[PDB]
This record gives C-alpha cells, structure tokens and sequence, in this order.
DNA sequence: TCAGAATCCCGGTGCCGAGGCCGCTCAATTGGTCGTAGACAGCTCTAGCACCGCTTAAACGCACGTACGCGCTGTCC
DNA sequence: AGCGCGTACGTGCGTTTAAGCGGTGCTAGAGCTGTCTACGACCAATTGAGCGGCCTCGGCACCGGGATTCTGA
C-alpha cells in the first residue's frame, strides 16, 4: 500500500484517484495525496477527539450526531472551519440571553 | 397553582436546546414541499432522505434565524420578537433587499 | 447493487486511535464521511487555485500545504501542516 | 399547505432559537420566510433533477442546491 | 509582451449598444474582470454538473443549466436566448 | 466565414473561450456548443452592463463610461444588483441613499 | 455671525460623499498601515502600488457597507446616533468574528 | 526605520467621511475606536491570504492579483485590479 | 415674516494625458485528419418511493386567565 | 422615568390528523452493453489579436456668478 509507508490509516490511492479524476489539474505530483490524506486523517482525529470526549461527558459509548455538533460548536476553530456548515440531528448549544428571567 | 407568564418558556427553551428532534410535523412539511416543487416540475417523486434533508436545513436555518432575530429584539431593548427584527436580520445577512 | 464507497472503515480505525473504547452511529458515520468529502473538495479546490495562480499545470504537496494554510484557522493549520509534512517525511523516504 | 407549518411548530423553533416571547405577527412572517427558503432550495434542486433526466428529485439534487447557497448540510451524502 | 484582453469585443458591443460612447481604462478594466468572473462562475457550475452526473464532458447543456442556476430570472431568459440562438446558428452555419 | 464567431452570430471569440475551457481544468473533454453558448452569454451580460452604463454616462452628461456609471449600471437593475451583490467595483462607490428618520421635519 | 444647527450639515456631508467615489483615508498613512500589518506576517515584503490601492478600495467599500448596516441597527434601536453596540450587532448578524 | 501605531494614521475625519458615505447623521465618540478595530481585523484577514499567495508564488512583491485572490476567497470579489 | 450669507450650483474658458482607432507582427485560432472511446440509447432488473389509507394517541387548537410587556410622553443631562 | 394601553404568556378542555405502520402501483432509479459521433491530438497556415503608436477630446481645473435656503432679528 502507501498508508503504512506514510504512517496513515486513510486511503492514499482513493484520495489520489479523486485528485486526478476530480479535474483539479493536468498532472498531480505523488506527495499531494499523502500530504492531503494526512490532513484529512488529522482533521478526522480532531473531530473524533472532541466528539469522544462529548460522548463520555454525555455518558455514552456510541458517538451520535449530538456529540459531533457539540464538539464542533465547543471549539472556535472547528466552528470557524464549519461556520456555513450544519449537521443533521445536531441541535444547538444551550444559550439564554441573561435578561430573560422570571423577575 | 399558576406559573408566572414567561416562567415555563424558559423551561421549554432548556428542553428544546437540549434536544435534537425535528420540530415540524414531517407530513405537513412534506405536503408543503410537494406543493412548492410542483410549481417547478410536474409529476415529481422525492426520496424520503430528500425530504429530511430539506427538513433539517429548513429547521436549522430558522433556529439560527430566530437566534439572530431575538438579538435584534433585545437591541431595541425588547424581549418580544417582532417582524421588524427578522426584517433587520435578513437585511443585514443580505438575504432580503 | 452499486459498490458505493465510503471512508467508514478508516474513520472507525482513527476513532480507535483517539478513543479506543468508543463507538459510532450510522447517522454520525455519514456526517463524518460528509465532513471528509467537503474538506477534500475545499482543499483540492484551493490547490487548483494555487495551480492556476502560479501557471504550473500541477498540484504538488506544496499546493496542498498552502491550500491547507488558506482553508484552516491558525492552530488547526499548524497541526495539519505538521501532520501533512510528517506523513510525507516517512513516505518519500520509503520505496 | 402553509398553515400545515403549525403555530406550535414555529413556537418550538423560536424556543430552540432562544425566544421567551413571540409577537402574534411572527407566525405568518416565519411562514413567508420559510416558503422563500424552501423555494430557493427546491428551485436549484429541481434544476439538478431536470439535468439528471429524473422524476425522483434525489437527496443529492437537494444537497447540491443547499451547498450552492451557503447552508452546507452534512449527512445526506455530502 | 502579449497581455490578452476583452477590450476589443467590449468596444464592439459598446458600439452596437451606444455608438457614440467610449470607455475609460478603469471602466474597461472592470468589465474585463467581470468577463473572467462570469466565465469562472459558469465553467465552475458546468464542471460541478459534469461531475455530479458522472460525465466526462461539458456540453452547452451544462452551460445552459449552469446559467439557469447562476443568473436571476429575467437576466437568465436573455442569457439563455442568446445562448440557444448562437449554438443553433453555429452548427448549421 | 472562417471565424467560429461569425458562424455563431457573435463578436466574442469562440476560439479563445474554447482554449480557456480547456486550459481551466473543468472536464476531460469539452463540447463544441459549450463555447458558442458561453460566448453568447458573456456577450449578452457585457451588453447589459454597457447599455445601462451608457445610459448612466448620459445621466452624468458624460460621453465616457467611468466606474460611477458601471455602479449605476449594476444597481439600477434589481437582478444585476443580486448577481453582483457581493462584488465591489473600484471607484463605483454607493448610490445616494439617506434614511427617512434622519431628514428634517 | 452664522452657525448651522447640529445635524443640518451632517446630511449635506452625506449628500456630498455619496455623489463622489474617491477614497476617504489618506494614501501614505494607509500604505504605512499595510506595511505595518504585512511586516508582522512576513518581514521584507514589497508591494505593487496598485496592490495597496486595491486593499484600500476593498477596505473602504467594506466599511461603508458596514456603516450602512450599522446605521440600520441604530435606527432599529430608535437612535439617530451610531454606537459600538450597533456595530457589534451588525457583525454578529453578518456572521463576522 | 521601524513601523509603529500607523493604525492611528486612520484619522477621526477619515473615519467620519466613511460613516457619512455610509449614511450616518450622528457619530458617538466611541465609534472611532471601534472602527479601527474592525479595520485591523479586516486588513489582517485579507493581507494574510494575499501574502500566502505571494509566498506560494516564490515572490516578495505582493501583487494586485494576490490582493484580488484574497478578497475572492473572503467573498469580497473586487473588480478593477485584475482577475 | 423679511434679511443675509452660506454653500450649492453653474458658465465659462482653459489646459492637457488618457483612450480611440490605427498599425504590423506572431502565436493563437482555424481548415480540414485521425483514432478512440464517450455517450446515446435503450433495453434490462428492480428500491424506493407514491401517496393513499387507516387506527391510533399525541399533538393542535380554542378559550381562557392575568400578568408584564410595548412604547409613547416627558424631562434631565 | 413615568404613564397607559393591551399583548403573549401559561393552563384547562375540546377538536383534528401525524406518526408510522402498511402496501402494490408501476414504475423509473440505476445498471450495463454494443455503435458511432464527437473530441483530443494533430498538422500547417495566415489570420486574429495585441502593443506600439499619435493626436486631441472629453475630462478635469480655476474662477466668476447666479441660485437656494438656512438661520438670525
């Protein structure tokens, strides 16, 4: 393969086929799919870290879409990468404007 | 007894922010979908997943909208959202003219 | 039936690397699959911008490196540049 | 089918949206708002259907149409 | 050295449109930028369209639907009618 | 006629639009009607702005279209005002717009 | 003597600056701000004089829009005077950070 | 020569002229400072991307084009400078 | 209300550097060629969906029941 | 800040139809195979397009004057 030789789980050949057959350029230089697969794997781990932490804090073994949305909105840079983005079955952060009380 | 007006709304906000369930009844939504689509093309089928996707985007858009809305109300010092807030909201987003 | 692809298995593998004793739902699996394809498209579209903007008919690891600094926020970009470079470091050394 | 978007469904959406108090004109406003929104997505979605030579408007037809207009929903083959 | 520009075609069009009217180098500039943006918008959505249909080839079909996705409704009608006339005239000519 | 433009009824270069659809990495293969249709669309959209801009030049007592006239040429149409909403024109500025509560009573 | 009233000349200034399109920040100070920002991102940069006027055109168009939207926030808050809070709401709503 | 405080070279009348083009009748004194803030955040965004295109181009001259690319990334497409 | 000056508007003349249209050179665009595989076509099998219907069981709707908000009217700073 | 008008709220009871189970219509969603048009690649040709040119015209600049109208008495 190429994944064990790069130190990756993610499929380098799948990523490279999409770089050529996605029409992004004439030619694609063979470090590109390994550097890209590593970034996709890193970002995958960065979501799953905070989503696994959320699943544990929500007392669950299985990651549901709630845990993905909460992980993405708990972190500024995930929310900045994912600002226009929205998640199926995700909900919102708990937030009430502090003027709203029984009084 | 009687809960003071506004007390249970706070309770309900907590309930709905905590939950990720869909808030529009899916058959009334789906019938309005097929109407709006009909307007575009006749004799159209829709995947169940296709409807959901419209559903999820529509519900999430309105919540964020209401988010932003409620802000425009409190910017006028109001608690009550009014059509002017939405209007200003959209306006600023540059959706509406 | 269609032999429809997904990143399912590798996302699972990576979940084990961060949280060994944790699992994932189908609903969540999709959103992770979705996230990968969208980020792939946003980075490859920027690498295609770098290719056009620099005449060269080619996307290299450098076009990816810059596309990653363009797309990602600063600390996320720093980490991604480190992992991208580290993966290439083992890889180009191997045959 | 506009009144099928129920007054309590709008109350639920507004309460999730952090709203304690809803003015009476909001319910019809939210319906006009939502109609416009669905209009926009269904228009571009159909367009992809039209282009696909299909009678089933697909999920992908909707996902492309959302993803054109900002509003990037993940989960439906993203 | 050869810096390519839509300056001459924009002049011809402007002269059909307002024969007694010139264009400043800034005005021009702007218009030439708009040409490349409209080209990139339509070719990008036609490429999406291609892609989305497991299709190897951008045809005026693509370009047509892409113009319908991109342009607002009255602007779309006139863009479409110039498109459909021009292809029909080209291949028969 | 030799030029693809003439065969099409266009001023816009069907050859260069062809070259660019190939150089720009959109698909493997390019059709032959794709250029012609796109060149007519570019020629239309440019003629639309140039019409409204020559009119705006006349509204400024000017014989030369300057960017002030191009901004009017976008903003005087409800629809070009949408297409070029999130776009800035160098020296286009803003239309005169003063809010009704600010004016003296 | 003569003195125009508070808020008479203010609209004469709006009328003046909306009739014209020339930029409203000085060129040498704006270029020094671009040098100053750019130096902290990368030392020993060079700038095409056209590039800086781009940045200025882009920035003044940005802020006029902003102001635009800020004035609406003050008006919606029943105010003739813009304040940081209007700006703040505007940006929030625009999705700015 | 070192560079310092050139943000205050964005002047009170320059900020006022812009708010007047923006249709503003009355300016609270606290706006002027806020404005600078926003503008710094603004220019930092665009210049970081333009410099990132200049860096990738193996150049040190930030070009009209690099500016123009950055804006278009930021959804602020600009005509008059190329592209 | 008349009275004045202030800034706006305008008319001119006046001076010139930016653009209108021409030119002449070279690589881009075109005149007619190939080889090849895309796509059309058009037929196949068959999820997946259509939308109708039903029994159920919550949610919708309505009137109710009273409190706290909207927002004008005033005044000071 | 005060002063006045009346709207959203929360709560009991009365009224509707969505959830979701269920199904056959008849498909058309998606698959796959052999043909030929069409496009990429090509060759060789002279045009089409661009930058060098050159001159003033349409613009912008300076200055006097009338026009508008705000604000002072």
């Amino acid at each position: 393969t190429r994944s064990s030789r790069a130190g990756l789980q993610f499929p380098v050949g799948r990523v490279h086929r999409l770089l050529r057959k996605g029409n992004y350029a004439e030619r694609v230089g063979a470090g590109a799919p390994v550097y890209l697969a590593a970034v996709l794997e890193y970002l995958t781990a960065e979501i799953l870290e905070l989503a696994g932490n959320a699943a544990r804090d929500n007392k669950k073994t299985r990651i549901i879409p709630r845990h993905l949305q909460l992980a993405v909105r708990n972190d500024e840079e995930l929310n900045k990468l994912l600002g226009r983005v929205t998640i199926a079955q995700g909900g919102v952060l708990p937030n009430i404007q502090s003027v709203l009380l029984p009084k | 007894h009687r809960y003071r007006p506004g007390t249970v709304a706070l309770r309900e906000i907590r309930r709905y922010q905590k939950s990720t369930e869909l808030l529009i009844r899916k058959l009334p939504f789906q019938r309005l979908v097929r109407e709006i689509a009909q307007d575009f093309k006749t004799d159209l089928r829709f995947q169940s997943s296709a409807v959901m996707a419209l559903q999820e985007a529509s519900e999430a858009y309105l919540v964020a909208l209401f988010e932003d809305t409620n802000l425009c109300a409190i910017h006028a010092k109001r608690v009550t959202i009014m059509p002017k807030d939405i209007q200003l909201a959209r306006r600023i987003r540059g959706e509406r003219a | 039936k269609t032999r429809k692809e997904s990143y399912a298995i590798y996302v699972y593998k990576v979940l084990k690397q961060v949280h060994p004793d944790t699992g994932i739902s189908s609903k969540a699996m999709s959103i992770m699959n979705s996230f990968v394809n969208d980020v792939f498209e946003r980075i490859a579209g920027e690498a295609s911008r770098l290719a056009h903007y620099n005449k060269r008919s080619t996307i290299t690891s450098r076009e990816i490196q810059t596309a990653v600094r363009l797309l990602l926020p600063g600390e996320l970009a720093k980490h991604a540049v480190s992992e991208g470079t580290k993966a290439v470091t083992k890889y180009t050394s191997a045959k | 089918n506009i009144q099928g978007i129920t007054k309590p469904a709008i109350r639920r959406l507004a309460r999730r949206g952090g709203v304690k108090r809803i003015s009476g004109l909001i319910y019809e406003e939210t319906r006009g708002v939502l109609k416009v929104f669905l209009e926009n997505v269904i228009r571009d979605a159909v367009t992809y259907t039209e282009h696909a030579k299909r009678k089933t408007v697909t999920a992908m037809d909707v996902v492309y149409a959302l993803k054109r207009q900002g509003r990037t929903l993940y989960g439906f083959g993203g």
